[PDB]
């Protein structure tokens, strides 16, 4: 009984460094600030704020496999005399969160770890590696069209004998009204999350 | 300024208050309808003239219990009714319904179920009349 | 009559999380049964009265309570050393 | 069950307090409710404070 | 949607009431 | 006036202009 | 004559120009003073008029000989209570001695026990409890 | 006629607009 | 003649409607409130529409007097019950003539025993264990 | 608009909750399935003329364990099979086992083994018949 | 209607539109 | 006589914990202002357990809302 | 004339001004 | 995948159907 | 035929299309 009570509570001391890293949540708030990298902004809109915004859609979207945690645990068939089944018991139940890092993770970089089904220990920095190497591919082609922008303002005032001022001010505008009006805020929110649930 | 030729109320979504409260005058005493039966509505053009009837037979379509203690109505709806067992010491069943039809407290759509001279019976109504008969039976075995 | 179970089962682990989680059902189920046992001696009323169980009475508990207190304060620390590196 | 055999000798010496077999059994029944209620008392009081000192440390 | 004829409901079912100028707006 | 409220016509009449609110009108 | 034109007044600003005509104060509480009401109303019986806006608007009251109290119907409460060596009797006689007895409002129980049971505003019955167990143990 | 609305014909009649609202025009 | 016509009703809207042909209220259930249904139904036989409507779609009900009540399938819950000095014939004959006899639940034991075991709906298990563990304190 | 001339039952990948919930009819008592036995499918074109005969041959190709007890009709799956050994202090098992059938709780095909005149037997099946028979076994001996 | 649908034919016939709907034809 | 009677998930769950620890603290507050049980024994073990349970409720809610609204900080910081 | 006042009419009037203000002019 | 023959099946084994024009689908 | 399923065959058949679902054709 106050096994289950220790556990419990090193889950909820060990929660923010599990959304800090294991969970979803790094796919989001590394992209978040590479469309502002990418606009060329520096502090707007304040990271504060943005990784508030990548916090509450990365819950929302975790919190369905989280409820299955509990009514797998919550029930009154634990009582196992031999401590084996109780051991696969418990195995079984975070088989929906193994599942769910099996199916976002790389194969062989599994297997070469646990090299030292698959042990929910061993896939864990091979989800991050493969997620991060994720959010540099959608980083890289976010940031594509705005080097297009800046070449062809360069071009145009190449082009005049404007040549001693610099294209970063008649870059900025177009830099973000080809944002606002292809409308990429809820383009590519709602377009990384559908990439996990379906409705 | 206001033409209707008749007598009647017309109640445009009304929400089972306000209507209930417009026959607290055809019937002679304040209604109270509770909280969980006035989440529903009603429309359309009524008429009193034998309230007594038209309370019995809106509360069989709406699905609604009813009590009249002569001072006020009660009205709550069907998923309020409560349940209760409580077994006599030393009065009887005939003894304690004989009390009930002299004060005025008797409801014959819901009767006590119980031998005849036992001490244990059955009540289930609206939760002023169990909460009634239940805090009564207990104070006068205990007084007797 | 007595009955003790001479056989000990044991199952193979490949990694490094099993061999975690048989000590955490090892401990469960250690607690679970020791939390049982003493209380079991306790509503004998048989039990409660010689000195004799008594005494073996008292030190299973002292046995209990140091086990559990131990097993506390080493995951205080052991996830603290977690929590101090990740900070930084 | 124990409160009831506690329950059903003080009657009779209470209908008969002179009687020496019966106050000593009687006795030697109540002193041995006093070693279990206190015994009932300090062994939950321990379950209560270990599983206190938890949240104690995890706070 | 009661094109025309109305009714008002007590106690006994509906009465056919009398033609009048004054009509009730239909939720429908 | 009375085109979506609730009101008691005949002898005591009144129009209810909300939940809470009550008109008498002069006979 | 005399009259009130009322005009979106809200049932505190309501009765207090009735408590001329009433010769009491009023007391009306805080929930049943949001309902609010309209027109022109004209007082020259208000006894009369005041039981027939108390069915109209839902509405309990109460006069205790000095001041006259207004409930919504919403706030009834009831009570059983019982006495061990006086009857009913000696307690509707108190009643009708005093000046207390209320006619729309009585006493239902047996004529000749101890029990009985209550249902009014939540002054009259708060005071009957409390006159009925200051009242068994003088005895 | 009362598309998706589910009434109780015949003499004394209601439709429900809702699971918590009823309405009494003509017998349905 | 009459009827109900449901267009997707949740079974409180469609057993509420059958409480007219029925004399009694009818309670149905929350989990029991899941289950949906259409069609053209008319109600001129109701107790034997009810019989032939709680075994295809899963249901289980109790008609307690004053009130139908309700359940689905899976709610019935069960009781072994022993009496220490009244006998079954004794206890089988107080809810023979209070009324409450129902013959589709019976009491499964000895006629002139102690222990005996019931299954129900959970107002009629909560009904009969507490009627009877009340009749041996008296006795 | 629904073509066979015959009475059958067409399930398209049920979930052997609505398949034995329409069974119910036939056989004239309410079946109350696990869920851990409400996880496994059927599909098919199924007949039930005499369904006491169908359920005891398709309990045993799908695995499964059902019982009757006079009131509903349980079902479980195979692995929730649980024993018991219990011992009569003051009762006979041949008196225990003419109460069992003369109460109606008697099933063949999970019976008590022991001994006819000792206090001690074996019971193995359901988990409504096994906590039925622990708690009314319990019962009589505390009772004598 | 009946494509996907399991149903019960005969005299009582009803069609199971979902695991919790009946559909109770007009005969 | 003795009777009986028979009968967004975080806007639910303050909810439900809201009379719970109510219902709990009243009906030990009438078990202690009732003298008749605050002098039974055996009145007194479960009144003892009544309070204890108590105490682990409101520290168990307390410490798991305080790691609850512990987790978002150092993420919103980042 | 006062346009949204209530006013005691008759021998001893009042024109209430606000919910907690009477003025006393002649008897309206 | 049955070519045009179905059989339906209860208490005894199979049973051959008669000849009608509604055929079962073909779950594979 | 039957591409990776597991049958049972002769005069009581049925093909298990998982290992929690039970298929019930014509006699295999």
């Amino acid at each position: 009984n106050d096994i289950s009570l220790i556990a419990l509570l090193a889950f909820s001391t060990l929660l923010p460094f599990i959304i800090a890293s294991g969970t979803c949540f790094v796919k989001f708030s590394i992209v978040f600030v590479m469309v502002r990298n990418a606009l060329g902004l520096q502090q707007i809109p304040s990271n504060m704020t943005l990784n508030g915004v990548a916090l509450l859609l990365s819950m929302f979207v975790m919190w369905p496999i989280m409820h299955d945690a509990y009514v797998y645990f919550e029930d009154e068939d634990v009582t196992f005399n031999d401590i084996s089944s109780l051991s696969k018991h418990v195995d079984e139940g975070l088989d929906g969160y193994r599942d769910y890092l099996i199916k976002y993770s790389d194969r062989e970089l599994v297997q070469f770890f646990e090299n030292a089904k698959p042990s929910i220990f061993a896939l864990l920095p091979a989800y991050a590696l493969s997620e991060i190497k994720s959010a540099f591919k959608i980083g890289f082609y976010l940031y594509l069209p705005f080097v297009v922008v800046d070449l062809v303002v360069s071009s145009v005032l190449l082009a005049l004998g404007m040549m001693m001022m610099s294209p970063v001010t008649i870059s900025t505008p177009i830099k973000l009204v080809l944002f606002v009006a292809l409308d990429g805020w809820t383009l590519l929110s709602k377009g990384l999350i559908l990439q996990y649930m379906d409705i | 300024k206001i033409p209707v030729t008749g007598s009647g109320f017309v109640a445009k979504d009304d929400s089972l208050r306000t209507f209930f409260d417009a026959m607290a005058l055809q019937l002679k005493e304040p209604v109270i309808v509770s909280k969980m039966a006035a989440r529903k509505k009603i429309t359309g053009n009524f008429e009193f003239h034998d309230p007594n009837a038209l309370l019995e037979k809106l509360s069989l379509q709406l699905g609604l219990i009813w009590y009249f203690d002569g001072q006020a109505i009660y009205i709550y709806d069907a998923s309020e009714m409560r349940n209760a067992v409580v077994s006599l010491r030393n009065v009887s069943l005939n003894e304690f319904n004989n009390f009930l039809k002299r004060s005025g407290l008797y409801n014959k759509n819901y009767p006590l179920r119980g031998d005849n001279r036992k001490g244990t019976f059955y009540v289930s109504g609206p939760p002023v009349y169990v909460d009634m008969v239940v805090n009564a039976a207990t104070m006068m075995d205990k007084q007797n | 009559g007595q009955a003790v179970n001479i056989r000990s089962m044991e199952t193979d682990i490949v990694s490094l999380d099993d061999r975690l989680l048989q000590a955490f059902s090892g401990s469960a189920i250690a607690t679970a049964v020791d939390k049982q046992t003493i209380t079991n001696r306790i509503e004998d009323p048989n039990l409660v009265t010689d000195p004799k169980e008594l005494a073996i009475s008292q030190e299973m508990i002292s046995d209990y309570n140091l086990y559990v207190s131990m097993v506390s304060t080493l995951t205080r620390k052991g996830v603290g050393a977690v929590e101090t590196l990740l900070r930084s | 069950n124990l409160q009831t055999q506690v329950t059903e000798a003080l009657d009779k010496l209470a209908a008969k307090p002179s009687d020496p077999a019966l106050l000593a059994a009687y006795q030697s029944k109540l002193s041995e409710y006093n070693l279990y209620r206190n015994a009932q008392s300090n062994t939950v009081k321990v379950f209560k404070d270990i599983d206190a000192a938890i949240i104690q440390n995890f706070r | 949607w009661l094109k025309g004829r109305s009714f008002q409901y007590g106690a006994e079912g509906y009465i056919k009431m009398s033609p009048g100028h004054w009509y009730f707006p239909s939720p429908l």
